[PDB]
């Protein structure tokens, strides 16, 4: 029925959020790197025309 | 510290350090974020530079 | 419920000493002497050299990656010089730790290599440790670094790494200040500091100080109460509690930090968590951080009493009386403690304190003689403890096991082994500290 309040009192443990000393976070990776799809169709382009179709 | 020796306690002590935890929270968010700004430009020049390599590479094929 | 051995003893009286808080009653036994758990640790018999990881920042065009592990080269690849669009894989970061990993899997069978996020991770055998873990890259290891145990500075830690890891800074390499552990938070993401491997926690949670807690129905509980561990550094950056050692003559709250006096030696806890004595963190030294400071004087002063007040905390000891005191917030640094007076003080004396004035008992061959010490607040003007029993030196047998008393009737009794039916009546009044009465009686009860 009764409820303990000592931990009132004081700072009641394991509540929401604890903090000690977290450091060097780094946030967060990168989504992939530059794409160069564009670059390496248009260069295969290059390649095989320079072999085929330039005797 | 302060809060632990003041002898009043409540919601508004809380509200105290919890608007002040959240001041460190939305800094690093910053910090955070004016990262992914530095490297969105990074990336946008590195497509920039591949997109010239790309049409320099057709002007020469196209003799 | 956990036993009841604490509370022992043919003489609780001159072995028991205890505060209460709303709802909580901390029983501290000067007999008992506390103990650091030993079967408690994080890590029993960690190896450092068991694993490392590898760091890859990225890749560079036409340079060379080798690792060298146990004398052995037995990862090699070449980038190629960057003609072809098609090296781009070649180049990327994830790519590349996927190829070092399957050249070190090619040349190590047995040893097991996992691909991580930013890295690459190998855990030899058990059998088997790492000797030399280096790597050349010909790029001033700005591509990738080996990255073990034992990271010389902060930044020095890969920005992602397994859950588990566990790195060392030792900054100095000669200096015991910027020692202490880091372990990386996957899901979080987070390098956080905590305790080091091989490093036990706990002080066994027995011998401490138990509490008789009010349950919510009603009735009461006995039990050990649940200190905090040792978060970060080893016993030689963060040591033990200078109670861990000795036993603890008595608990007190001074400023809202539960206190101790162990030995010569005055420990307090956090500004609010009273079940925590270690500092939060070996970063920059903070305010609500512990005290355990120790008296430091001519004589070894072995700390007996306590009695706190709203700013002030007397401290008794045998021919010393210390007053701990702070200038606004007691942080550790702000802490002042000053002697005020030289009088004697038995062993057995039980101070109780009404309002400013503080009784003590003060026994003698055959009868005891109470003292009265004030507690004014400017130290230059304290006098020695007075004999309030002077015109009365006999009158109170030798053995005295109570001094509780009432400061708005303005009377302090006394009660003694000696003779245990009567309890003897100290009535006083003062006006604008100027001693007014004084009378010395008993009442007989049979």
């Amino acid at each position: 029925m009764s409820k303990i309040e000592s931990a009132l009192q004081a700072a009641q443990p394991g509540l929401s959020r604890l903090r000690g000393g977290a450091g060097g976070m780094g946030y967060r990776a990168a989504t992939t790197q530059a794409e160069q799809p564009r670059s390496s169709l248009l260069d295969t382009i290059g390649r095989f025309a320079k072999a085929g179709a330039d005797m | 510290a302060a809060i632990g020796e003041s002898m009043l306690e409540g919601s508004s002590m809380d509200r105290i350090k919890r608007v002040t935890e959240g001041q460190f929270i939305r800094e690093a968010n910053m910090v955070t974020e004016n990262y992914r700004r530095d490297y969105q430009a990074i990336f946008a020049q590195q497509l920039g530079g591949t997109q010239s390599a790309a049409s320099q590479i057709d002007e020469i094929y196209k003799s | 419920p956990n036993g009841s051995n604490y509370i022992k003893t043919a003489n609780p009286r001159n072995d028991l000493r205890m505060v209460t808080v709303a709802d909580y009653t901390f029983i501290v036994n000067r007999n008992v002497v506390a103990q650091k758990n030993t079967k408690s640790v994080n890590l029993p018999n960690y190896n450092p050299n068991q694993d490392g990881l590898i760091n890859v920042r990225g890749g560079q065009y036409g340079r060379e990656l080798i690792v060298h592990i146990n004398g052995k080269d037995v990862a090699k690849y070449k980038i190629p010089d960057g003609s072809q669009p098609e090296h781009v894989n070649n180049t990327d970061a994830q790519w590349l730790a996927e190829e070092l990993a399957k050249q070190m899997r090619t040349n190590l069978s047995d040893w097991t290599v996992n691909v991580g996020q930013g890295f690459i991770h190998v855990t030899a055998p058990s059998g088997q440790q790492i000797d030399s873990f280096t790597t050349k890259d010909g790029y001033a290891d700005q591509l990738i670094n080996p990255v073990t145990h034992y990271a010389q500075s902060f930044s020095k830690l890969p920005p992602n790494a397994p859950n588990g890891y566990m790195v060392k800074i030792v900054g100095d390499a000669s200096k015991s200040a910027d020692q202490y552990y880091v372990r990386y938070d996957a899901e979080r993401k987070v390098w956080t500091e905590t305790l080091g491997w091989n490093t036990e926690d706990q002080v066994l949670w027995e011998t401490m100080p138990h509490a008789l807690v009010r349950a919510a129905d009603g009735n009461f509980d006995f039990k050990w109460l649940e200190w905090s561990p040792k978060s970060w550094g080893d016993v030689d950056t963060n040591p033990w509690p200078s109670f861990v050692g000795s036993s603890i003559n008595d608990v007190f709250f001074f400023r809202n930090r539960l206190g101790f006096l162990s030995g010569e030696n005055i420990i307090l806890s956090r500004t609010a968590k009273y079940f925590n004595f270690y500092p939060a963190s070996i970063a920059n030294l903070s305010d609500d951080d512990p005290i355990d400071v120790a008296v430091s004087t001519n004589r070894i002063a072995i700390l007996k009493y306590a009695v706190p007040f709203s700013e002030e905390l007397l401290i008794w000891s045998d021919e010393a009386q210390f007053v701990l005191t702070a200038s606004g917030t007691l942080t550790s640094k702000s802490v002042e403690l000053n002697l005020t007076t030289q009088f004697d003080v038995q062993d057995r004396a039980r101070p109780f304190g009404i309002g400013r004035n503080v009784y003590f008992a003060s026994p003698r061959s055959s009868f005891t003689s109470i003292h009265r010490y004030y507690a004014v607040q400017d130290v230059s003007s304290v006098k020695n403890a007075e004999d309030i029993t002077s015109h009365v030196p006999n009158y109170i047998p030798n053995g005295v096991f109570s001094i509780c008393g009432s400061g708005t009737e303005n009377f302090c009794s006394v009660l003694s082994h000696g003779d245990p039916s009567k309890i003897f009546m100290y009535k006083f009044l003062y006006l604008n500290e100027e001693l007014r009465q004084q009378s010395w009686s008993h009442w007989d009860f049979g």
